[PDB]
RNA sequence: UCUGGUGACUAUAGCAAGGAGGUCACACCUGUUCCCAUGCCGAACACAGAAGUUAAGCUCCUUAGCGUCGAUGGUAGUCGAACUUACGUUCCGCUAGAGUAGAACGUUGCCAGGC
RNA sequence: CUGGGGCGGUCGCCUCCUAAAAGGUAACGGAGGCGCUCAAAGGUUCCCUCAGAAUGGUUGGAAAUCAUUCAUAGAGUGUAA
RNA sequence: UUAUUGGAGGUAGAGCACUGUUUGGACGAGGGGCCGGUUACCGAAUUCAGACAAACUCCGAAUGCCAAUUAAUU
């Protein structure tokens, strides 16, 4: 569909995150935990606890005080956990087009959005006390986003 | 009634340099008294906890540009 | 998209900060290493002229085999030594170039000291 | 009525007065304009005069610009006061000019009117001036 | 803030002096350090 | 586009520079392509009608000597109390 | 001369753009069995490899587009001198910043290999 | 001490400006700080490199957090400059 | 004391590359006239041109200062 001169020149994915949001604990300590245990349970790794990098004000923070998780999915674990998310997300949500017709920062990202609804895909609501939200980026070798259309169409919902 | 309130000022400390280039110096004496480091040591010459440049053997003095914008001193040995 | 780095400008950044306490003076001259991928280099430095004295190679034809990658390190080790007998045998300074000291430089410097030379 | 909103430092010395223009003295904006020719302080009061003395002549036609802005505070104190105890509080703001500085320029208008206008306005400044044109050639 | 002195277990006499603040280490410190009367290192404790 | 000028001498101190301007005379350098460095002389008043004559940007074909080079005109300095000019930079283009 | 390793030099050495180049060197690349490793990820780091590729890094050409360098001439300022009290003038030395012409797509020491 | 004296204010130490391109240099001249803290915020050996801006993205107080391109330190550096 | 060499340092002057101040003109995003939007208005950002500084500097003198020469005069 390019005409690529050598077949080591075509596009992939690289990364994926699976960064959570803020889950602002001023009282949500035991949450906080939960919330790490809910990204335990939707992926196979502990992600990293991302603190906060400032203390403003109007808000619950301080210089610490940790504010998100994100777990990095490389290889066969990204390859595994896109193939159920190919699956398990669109009959689960019944939207529409299903996450945009433009999202990409001029680069190639997904960015698609969650608000608690296809997560917990394995267990039901049982132990949920709080609806949550997660942010799957995709991370590829698309030079810009008419590249990656191309790359978006194969197994995508545009 | 007027009054002012500006009146404090610090006692003066000698800086800036204490040899010539070219001058001969002794094994042990400072050659330039500075905050922070406006000339960085170079061959022979130590740097003090207060970040006074001095030298380590006896002969010449010699400051010489280090980069584009940066400055040290040497001191080299025959005399 | 997404950029990858090549390792070899982030090795020379770290290896002249390694580099500022570090010089070969003649008396105690420096060997500095540079692995590739495929074949290790030595070579001794006497950075007060500026001139090099001796070197050792992994694809050099007298030592030339298929052992492990670090069998063939411990090999150049042992090289780099009996030239550095001829003179200049004394203490000397290993620059670790911007690795670790571990692996196949590691297995350098050690055949390096179980052959003469007193670093 | 103009002043700067906010400053450093409220109290400052005084500006260097000898010398010429270190620069500014071209028109640029308009078409016509008004050059000094001796120096002195011009003190935020004459400027709101001169430039009013400006405006209703002009019938409100083309467009007037000032090249001029006072910077400088400068102080004062009070009356009947033995010296020294302090520097005094501010009195005003003063902008410096020096011979060659184009204190206003005007536009959209006729050339004899751009005279008269601009003839008004220099019986208000402290400073002699002089009329010209934009140069060229 | 206060003062406070190291002494050794038989180093004769009370020689190094140290500070620390009460608050944050209310135990007493002890380290390893050189008495010249052995001439070797020896425990100092805080009395 | 037919002006004159003269080659002034080694070192113009003070004096002479504003001896030569209470003239009508106005000192100039030429540079450029296929010459050197020469500083000149030119009458202010025949510099104003040929330029009047020719635009701010045109070829003028002045005369050096014997030889004469055309010439294009880079800057100058102007004296805006008092006006007049005091310095003209010429430019050599073929 | 070509390639590489490693030093010296105020970017004239940089940045951007365009075009070619390879199993000799270099690198992407193959893999996580072993040393070792990731606030999670064999990405990185380390190790074991050599199927694949010049696409990228890299190297060689092309350009003055951005950055950098930059005279001559004139001017501002000023040491000394001479008149004067003028927001000064005159003489003689020194001589900017800005701007213009122009330079420039590096120069070079040591070793090994390939010539 | 004091532009008579009194009333008022100040008296030791640190850093800038005045200060006239070495250093030094006054006034009841102009602006601010100190009378501590740290058992690691010390020593050494290895790794790492920012704020900010722009662009996308549930909560979005606009900006909290995440990815991406630039970004000469503009960040940060216990405490004034 | 002078001649010749070498060096330290940031004044005068200039300048806007940082920090602050400021005048006009454009650009578009936002609120914003409306019937949510036009248009007017507002503030913020980015640019073109042009000005200011003892506690601003991408630059930077003259003079003075420190020294060394089997230099020359004292
Ligand atoms: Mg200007
Ligand atoms: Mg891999
Ligand atoms: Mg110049
Ligand atoms: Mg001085
Ligand atoms: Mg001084
Ligand atoms: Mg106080
Ligand atoms: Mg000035
Ligand atoms: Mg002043
Ligand atoms: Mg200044």
């Amino acid at each position: 569909k390019f005409n690529y001169s050598s077949v080591m020149e075509v596009p992939k994915i690289d990364k994926i995150v699976v960064n959570m949001g803020v889950g602002d604990a001023v009282q949500n300590s035991k949450v906080l935990d939960n919330a790490v245990e809910e990204l335990e349970l939707i992926t196979g790794q502990k992600p990293l606890v991302t603190k906060a990098k400032k203390s403003i004000a109007t808000f619950r923070l301080r210089e610490g005080m940790p504010i998100g998780a994100k777990v990095t999915l490389r290889g066969e674990r990204m390859y595994e956990f896109l193939d159920k998310l190919i699956s398990v997300s669109l009959p689960r949500v019944r939207d529409f087009q299903g996450v945009s017709k433009k999202a990409f920062d001029g680069r190639g990202n997904y960015t698609l959005g969650v608000k608690e609804q296809l997560i917990f895909p394995e267990i039901d609501y049982d132990k949920v006390s709080k609806v949550r939200g997660m942010d799957i980026v995709i991370v590829t070798t698309a030079n810009t986003d008419e590249e990656a259309r191309e790359l978006l169409a194969n197994f995508g919902m545009p | 009634v007027s009054s002012t309130k500006n009146g404090r000022d610090s006692e003066s400390k000698r800086l800036g340099a204490k040899r010539a280039d070219g001058q001969f110096v002794t094994g042990g004496s400072i050659l330039y008294r500075q905050r922070g480091t406006k000339i960085y040591p170079g061959e022979n010459v130590g740097r003090g906890g207060d970040d006074t440049l001095f030298a380590k053997i006896d002969g010449v003095v010699k400051f010489e540009r280090k980069g584009r914008d940066k400055k040290q001193v040497s001191v080299y040995a025959v005399a | 998209m997404i950029s990858k780095i090549d390792k070899n400008k982030v090795r020379l950044k770290r290896h002249a900060r390694v580099r500022t306490n570090l010089s070969g003076t003649a008396e105690k001259p420096r060997l500095n290493v540079y692995r590739s991928n495929k074949h290790i280099y030595a070579q001794i430095i006497d950075d007060n002229k500026g001139v090099t004295l001796a070197q050792a190679s992994s694809k050099d034809s007298d030592i030339a085999t298929t052992a492990t990658k670090v069998e063939l390190a411990t090999k150049v080790g042992e090289a780099i030594a009996k030239k550095a007998a001829d003179k200049g045998i004394k203490e000397i300074v290993f620059d670790r170039g911007g690795y670790l000291y571990h692996g196949r430089v590691k297995a350098l410097a050690e055949a390096a000291r179980e052959s003469g030379l007193e670093f | 009525m103009l002043l700067p909103k906010r400053v450093k430092y409220r109290r400052q010395h005084r500006p260097k007065t000898t010398g010429r223009s270190k620069g500014g003295n071209y028109v640029t904006f308009g078409e016509f304009g008004l050059q000094a020719t001796t120096t002195s302080w011009i003190t935020s009061r004459q400027i709101e005069s001169a430039r009013i003395a400006m405006t209703r002549y002009m019938k409100r036609g083309g467009k007037v610009w000032i090249k001029i802005f006072p910077h400088t505070p400068y102080t004062k104190k009070p009356l009947e006061v033995r010296m020294g105890a302090g520097k005094g509080a501010v009195e005003g703001w003063i902008a410096v000019v020096k011979p060659g500085r184009i204190l206003f320029e005007v536009a959209g208008v006729s050339e004899e009117v751009a005279r008269e206008a601009l003839r008004l306005a220099s019986h208000k400044l402290p400073v002699k001036t002089k009329f010209v044109k934009r140069e060229e050639l | 803030r206060v003062n406070v002195t190291l002494a050794c277990t038989e180093c004769g006499d009370r020689n190094y002096i140290t500070t620390k603040n009460k608050r944050n280490n209310p135990e007493r410190i002890e380290m390893k350090k050189y008495c010249p009367r052995l001439n070797k290192y020896t425990l100092h404790r805080e009395t | 586009a037919s002006l004159k000028s003269i080659i002034r001498q080694g070192k113009q101190t003070r004096s002479d520079l504003k001896q030569l301007r209470k003239s009508g005379k106005v000192p100039a350098v030429v540079y450029g392509y296929g010459t050197k460095n020469v500083s000149v002389k030119v009458d202010e008043v025949e510099f104003i009608k040929v330029i009047r004559e020719v635009g701010r940007n045109g070829v003028i074909e002045l005369g050096v000597g014997s030889k004469t080079i055309k010439v294009m005109v880079a800057d100058y300095q102007f004296d805006p109390l008092k006006n007049q000019i005091t310095h003209i930079d010429f430019l050599a283009i073929n």
